[PDB]
């Protein structure tokens, strides 16, 4: 279950 | 010079340390407004934020030193980070304005519940929160007002939060609304909300002043319980026990499956968990309510539970100070200055 690293700032 | 100089953005003067450049105004956090700056030194991009003579008034005076010594002793990978902080003002006679520089993230949540998140997101998003949630808490410290705007993200998929300035609309627990007397899961209502925003994708109770919301409020999660309504003050009961009565919506029906992202892969990490946690947390009865630490081992939650992250030890105030006196304007400059200098 990994751990997001990317978030979209769009 | 003196180490100091001077920008006029807008109608507000910032003077700061000459390796703060290239000020932008960013935005207005309840007692002051906050330029986005470049660090010289550092060679990274900053936020300082100043408070105008925050000796002014009861009020002001109260929040600022709340926030100086906090910030202070407060540490914590879910809690914004303290870079420096100073007056420009080279005495207690002629001091005014203090600065606090602290890293400068991306964007607040208000704006991530504006996209479209899928369920690991949401669930790490929100497992953070409760995290820089728990480490507040584990040294008597509630927020009492959590909310987007004072709660920013980055593009990394880290959140921290700012603000103790409050810390010690509707997004505030009723139990804080009704001046009822309060608890640590205060705080957990406000997550509850904030969640709720996120699955929604806007607001969750189109509603506008701090009682529109009640209405919208009850009319969506139930009138609350009779032996709650007691708990309130006769001035309050009164109000509340008159306004119409509402059943209420199941979680299903509040939030239904379609408003969220396609299970995912993961056993947990799922639309009836998420409305299970939510249903938890978006109670307004606090003694119902589940605290801090359910919340974290909820099956929707504990998935990234990290003792390390959420077992650290307590901040330590000097209970000395905890506000538990007024005071007149001389003092307060005084104790400011005090905790300005201490922090130099």
């Amino acid at each position: 279950p990994k751990r997001p690293t990317t978030l979209n700032l769009f | 010079d003196n180490n100091f100089y001077s920008v006029e953005i807008g109608d507000s003067t910032f003077t700061v340390l000459k390796r703060y450049q290239n000020l932008k105004p960013i935005g207005s956090g309840a007692q002051g407004i906050v330029c986005a700056a470049y660090d010289a030194i550092l060679e990274r991009n900053v936020a300082i934020k100043k408070l105008s003579r925050p000796f002014q008034n009861q009020t002001h005076a109260k929040r600022a030193y709340r926030e100086l010594v906090l910030m202070k002793v407060v540490n914590h990978k879910n809690i914004i980070g303290l870079l420096n902080v100073f007056t420009p003002q080279k005495s207690l006679e002629e001091f005014q304005d203090v600065y606090i520089v602290m890293e400068l993230m991306d964007a607040n949540l208000s704006q991530v519940i504006q996209m479209e998140l899928d369920h690991e997101r949401m669930s790490y998003l929100l497992y953070q929160m409760l995290v820089g949630i728990k480490h507040l808490h584990s040294a008597g410290i509630i927020h009492r007002d959590l909310k987007p705007s004072n709660i920013v993200v980055k593009s990394d998929a880290t959140l921290k939060i700012l603000d103790f300035g409050l810390a010690r609309r509707y997004y505030r627990a009723p139990e804080v609304i009704l001046g009822m007397g309060y608890k640590e899961n205060v705080d957990i209502w406000s997550v509850g909300v904030i969640m709720g925003e996120m699955i929604k994708g806007g607001v969750l109770f189109p509603g506008t002043d701090h009682i529109d919301q009640w209405n919208k409020v009850i009319e969506q999660l139930g009138t609350p319980s009779p032996e709650f309504m007691k708990k309130l003050q006769p001035t309050v009961r009164t109000y509340v026990e008159n306004r119409p009565k509402y059943a209420g919506y199941s979680f299903e029906k509040l939030f239904p499956d379609v408003l969220f992202p396609a299970d995912s892969e993961h056993n947990k990490l799922k639309a009836s968990q998420a409305r299970d946690l939510l249903s938890k947390m978006l109670v307004i009865d606090a003694s119902k309510r589940i605290s801090v630490d359910e919340a974290l081992q909820h099956p929707y939650i504990n998935v990234w539970y990290d003792p390390s992250e959420a077992e650290a030890p307590p901040p330590k105030i000097p209970d000395k100070q905890l506000d538990e006196r007024e005071h007149t304007i001389e003092e307060w400059k005084e104790l400011i200055y005090k905790e300005v200098m201490d922090l130099e």
